[PDB]
């Protein structure tokens, strides 16, 4: 079974991707993910942090990977009716600490992406805005300074 | 192996 050192090898190799993209390695690590949310805490300050890290070309996919990962937590908790936003090991609390650092993060991933790039931000922006994702002051204070 | 958001 897929362990914590196999999601952080997982992540690492996304380094020898030229485009930074991998639908089947997102999956991989979305499923590990919904599998191991009692440790949703190290997996979502690690994903951060990929975003952080991360060269400027691999910006979009450290984004697309936040959106598998936030979407498929935000579907358990409509599927659970659960808002414990501040409760380790939870989706909710999960979502909270993204949403805490989004603008940072697609501020950050806009100015260091091309036009191409910058447009699939945009289709994110789009759907993050119409799923519930994260806030969408937050979104709208990001829309507003690039996408407007 | 493309990834589009759905
Ligand atoms: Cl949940």
């Amino acid at each position: 079974h897929m362990d914590f050192q196999n999601f952080v090898a997982t992540l690492e190799s996304f380094k020898d991707l030229k485009s930074g993209i991998s639908g089947s390695r997102i999956k991989k690590l979305t499923t590990y993910a919904l599998d191991h949310i009692d440790i949703e805490s190290k997996i979502i300050s690690l994903i951060i942090d990929y975003s952080r890290l991360c060269p400027d070309s691999h910006k979009l996919g450290s984004l697309y990977i936040i959106d598998s990962i936030g979407r498929a937590y935000l579907d358990e908790t409509r599927s659970n009716s659960n808002s414990s936003s501040n409760k380790p090991g939870t989706c909710a609390h999960a979502i909270n600490t993204l949403g805490e650092v989004i603008q940072e993060l697609l501020s950050d991933a806009i100015a260091k992406s091309n036009q191409d790039h910058k447009e699939k931000i945009r289709m994110l922006l789009d759907i993050w805005d119409r799923s519930g994702l994260f806030q969408k002051s937050y979104l709208n204070a990001i829309r507003s300074k690039c996408f407007a | 192996d493309d990834y589009t958001p759905s």
